[PDB]
RNA sequence: AGGUAGCUCAGUCGGUAUGAGCGUCCGCCUGAAAAGCGGAAGGUCGGCGGUUCGAUCCCGCCCCUG
């Protein structure tokens, strides 16, 4: 609704839960936190369990009036999901920025959905499957092409993260 | 009964069993064998009604050191395991908020 | 005059809270429910102090309602 991105990063601040709370920024700017509230302060405030609050600085969110010009190819898309293992701390969001930076321009979007742990991935890790979709501008991308900067973005992953790709 | 020998033997014997208690569940079974209506400390207390006036204020106090040592000690274990148990659950708990 | 379990209320005249209903939890019932039976968890006895070996019970002050 303001028209700005955002990224969530873990923090503790009371009165949230210190393993369920973001903290909000716009840019490098703090502008608040979210997530659930915590438990003893619900017991103490006689609050339903599991309550979630949100509290932003509408002051702090600097106001945009962005002008898109989008590129719409109209080009074949080319599908291909990967999946990689990482430290079970690493946040999903810091996998799919390095997936994203390696890819480069042919990729045209790329979606979280399996966060995997298991005894065939060992202790302390995660698997994390994303699938992804590469479009080219001006031509039909080959599976090649796409492969390519498929390994290209596994790369980045593994100097950025530790992402292993899955075997 | 209300010696000063029996007194500190079942205070020694309560502050033991309450420092080898490493669960909630340990510790309240703990509880009412050294502090409940059945524990000699309990009825050392319940002794101190049917005593000549003469002597309650000088074994009243005596009992009541015991008591209050025994109760110290629980008290304080039972705060310790319960932090121990509130922590465990924040950190299992613990979501990727991203 | 009263404040007693999460709420609504009996009760305790200095050393065993003696409790109910509701609610919650847990069984039975239902495919699952509600309701209905059955059982369990649940009490610094309004706060700060005094007195006393010991205070829900006595004394002082104060908060809360008719
Ligand atoms: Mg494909
Ligand atoms: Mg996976
Ligand atoms: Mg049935
Ligand atoms: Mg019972």
């Amino acid at each position: 609704a303001s028209r700005v991105d955002v990224t969530l990063r873990p923090a503790q601040y009371l009165p949230w839960h210190p393993g369920r709370c973001a903290q909000v920024f716009v840019g490098e700017s703090s502008v608040g936190h979210a997530g659930q509230l915590h438990p003893a302060v619900i017991e103490r405030s006689g609050l339903p369990k599991g309550t979630c609050a949100v509290e932003l600085n509408l002051d702090a969110i600097p106001c945009s009036a962005p002008l898109p010009a989008p590129r719409v190819s109209p080009y074949p898309a080319v599908f291909q999901d990967v999946s990689l293992v990482v430290a079970a701390d690493i946040p999903a969001q810091a996998v799919a920025d390095a997936v994203r930076a390696g890819a480069g321009d042919l990729l045209e979007d790329i979606a979280l959905f399996d966060v995997f742990t298991g005894p065939q991935i060992g202790e302390h890790r995660k698997s994390l499957t994303f699938a992804l979709r590469f479009r080219a501008p001006d031509r039909t991308l080959t599976e090649d092409d796409a492969s390519a900067a498929r390994d290209a973005a596994v790369q980045s992953a593994a100097e950025r993260v530790g992402a292993v790709l899955r075997g | 009964m209300l010696s000063p020998e029996a007194l500190t033997t079942a205070v020694d014997a309560a502050q033991q069993a309450i420092a080898l208690a490493d669960t909630l569940d340990v510790l309240a079974r703990v509880k009412t064998e050294h502090l409940g209506d059945r524990s000699p400390l309990a009825l050392a207390r319940q002794a101190l009604a049917v005593l000549p006036k003469e002597q309650r204020a000088e074994a009243g106090k005596r009992v009541n050191a015991a008591r209050n040592a025994a109760q110290r000690s629980y008290d304080e274990r039972l705060a310790t395991l319960r932090a121990e148990r509130d922590a465990a659950v924040l950190v299992a708990e613990g979501i990727d908020v991203t």
